[PDB]
């Protein structure tokens, strides 16, 4: 009947256009804003405890790098150590060469801060851009310092144009989750956190289940973004002048039907997705950062390669607003799960023709 | 305290000899051997890391030294430019470190 295939079309069509452009109703989008925070809470959780500055070339080269972060701010440094007495020493991890099992190197180091930072920025200065739209430009400020030779300090903070679309997100998400899978840096021992009491221990031994947890939330939310694209480009449109069999000949019905069950079956996809983030975030959750992930206050935890501006900074725990986020998840779901009965109607309309 | 102990001290030439390594801490991030009194990279003979046992060698590599995880250093075939101080730098767990110097001659 005419009206029937035309309340079906406009049930998916605004279906979708809250599933790719809705923010706080959207599962789509607060399963990949899970997987941003749950990256951000990853790194605040155990990041000072990556060692780093292990050499690359040479012995030879000490090089040492500074990384900054800022509110109480803290500091890491790649490359010293800390001799027996208290004092800084520029012979540390860069006197080991860098890699698998040992130590990241000051390159891979930065690109994890540089990644980090960008994400966090474009969060806090312009949130998480709805998955259908293009993005929104913003620079991005990364401060680091390095010793000069035989004097000062050298603070530099560089300027970075990036965007707050969630294909960019996610691949700086990707870099920090991909470093730490890939290379396993050794963790640094000794208010300490459950976990660290992982010493002699590297990363993926202490987090392995933690970085494929969050490896598969980066995945399944890229996933969803390139859904959400297909479904955007995959609208049905309302069938007008309903008797006019020269305009709405049974080639183009046919069409528009099987146009709307590709609609369907991407929402289906997303919603599916949407899940299995929900689920890997339970696995990322529920082993060693169960009690820190989910929540932020002030500790005052330190290793020999951090200074603080003051003695409180934010390291331990997540500080990313996951819990706030696992519930936008679930109650944005539950929406779209009381609806699928008008998609099921949906799907059954136009496989009769 | 760490300490190093060269066995023997005096050493004939094409002979070999052990650095022991006393007091060594028992949780470990790494360690690197150098020839010379000082913490050197320009120097270093080898390092060995406690995560992957790689005995990465370094610039002072003659090829003729063994490491151990005891931080023992074996050297053999000693030639008369092996003489004077060598230097442990261990690191610790903790990113903490010790140093240790030892010497040995060659007759």
């Amino acid at each position: 009947s005419a009206q029937a295939i035309n309340q079906a079309v406009n049930n998916l069509n605004e279906r979708a256009k809250t599933l790719a452009g809705g923010t706080t109703n959207s599962p789509a989008y607060q399963a990949t804003l899970l997987a941003l925070r749950s990256v951000l809470g990853l790194w605040n959780s155990m990041g000072y405890a990556v060692i780093c500055g292990g050499y690359t070339k040479s012995p030879g080269e000490n090089n040492q790098k500074n990384f900054h972060y800022t509110d109480n701010g803290t500091t890491i440094n790649c490359g010293g150590s800390t001799n027996s007495n208290g004092t800084h020493s520029s012979n540390g991890t860069n006197t080991l060469k860098a890699d698998k099992n040992v130590s990241l190197s000051i390159e891979q180091y930065e690109k994890i801060h540089e990644s980090y930072q960008i994400l966090s920025k474009a969060l806090k200065q312009a949130g998480l851009a709805p998955l259908n739209s293009k993005g929104e430009k913003l620079e991005a400020h990364v401060t680091t310092s390095k010793y000069q030779q035989d004097s000062q300090t050298k603070t530099t903070t560089s300027v970075i144009d990036t965007t707050n679309d969630a294909q960019n997100l996610l691949t700086q998400a990707q870099t920090i989750v991909n470093t730490l899978k890939d290379y396993c840096p050794m963790l640094i021992a000794k208010n300490t956190p459950s976990w660290q009491t992982g010493g002699g221990k590297n990363s993926c031994e202490t987090f392995g289940a933690e970085f494929s947890a969050a490896s598969d939330m980066i995945n399944n939310a890229q996933k969803i973004v390139q859904e959400t694209q297909q479904l955007s480009a995959n609208q049905p449109k309302n069938i007008t002048q309903p008797h006019n069999l020269n305009l709405n000949t049974p080639s183009s019905l046919t069409a528009l039907a099987q146009k709307m069950l590709k609609n369907a079956q991407s929402q289906a996809e997303i919603l599916k997705l949407a899940n299995q983030v929900e689920s890997d975030f339970n696995k990322l959750s529920s082993g060693h950062l169960k009690d820190y992930i989910g929540k932020c206050d002030m500790s005052a935890i330190s290793s020999t390669n951090m200074t603080m501006q003051s003695q409180k900074n934010n390291w331990g725990n997540g500080c990313a607003g996951v819990e706030e986020t696992l519930t936008s998840l679930k109650t944005s779901a539950a929406d779209f799960n009381n609806q699928t009965p008008q998609i099921n109607q949906a799907q059954n309309l136009a496989n009769t023709l | 305290q760490l300490t190093t102990e060269s066995m023997p001290f005096n050493v004939a030439e094409g002979k070999e000899v052990l650095l022991l390594v006393h007091n060594l801490p028992q949780q470990l991030f790494g360690y690197s051997w150098y020839k010379g009194e000082r913490v050197d990279g320009n120097r270093q003979i080898v390092g060995y890391a406690i995560g992957t046992q790689q005995a990465t060698p370094g610039p002072a590599n003659s090829g003729r030294e063994t490491i151990y995880p005891n931080a023992s250093l074996l050297i053999q075939n000693v030639t008369q430019n092996d003489t004077g101080f060598y230097t442990l730098q261990v690191i610790k767990s903790d990113l903490v470190n010790e140093e240790a110097t030892g010497q040995f001659h060659v007759y």
